[PDB]
C-alpha cells in the first residue's frame, strides 16, 4: 500500500515531466546561425 | 507373527498420518507462495 502511494506519486512525477518534454517538443540552432551568416557574408561578397 | 503385524499396521497408520500432513504443510505454503508472488510482484509494479 505504501509502494502504491509511491508508485502514485511517481506516475505524478511521469506525468509532469511527459507535459514537459511535450511543451519543449512543441546548439545545432547556432551552428545554423553561424551557417547563415557565413551564407550572408558570401552573398554580401558576391553583390 | 502377531506382533510383526501390529507394527507393520502402526507404521502404515503413522505413514499416513505423516502423509496427510505434508499435505496440509503444503498446502498452507503454496498460500503463503501465493501471497509472497503477489507482495513480490505489486513492488514491481510499483
Amino acid at each position: 500500500k505504501k509502494q502504491i502511494l509511491q508508485a502514485k506519486r511517481i506516475r505524478k512525477n511521469r506525468q509532469e515531466y511527459d507535459a514537459l518534454a511535450k511543451v519543449i517538443q512543441h546548439h545545432e540552432t547556432l551552428k545554423e546561425l553561424e551557417a547563415l551568416g557565413k551564407e550572408l557574408e558570401h552573398l554580401s561578397h558576391i553583390k | 507373527k502377531k506382533l510383526n503385524r501390529l507394527a507393520h499396521i502402526r507404521l502404515k497408520k503413522g505413514r499416513d498420518q505423516t502423509h496427510e500432513a505434508k499435505q496440509k504443510v503444503d498446502a498452507y505454503h503454496l498460500q503463503l507462495q501465493n501471497l509472497l508472488y503477489e507482495v513480490m510482484h505489486l513492488q514491481k509494479e510499483i
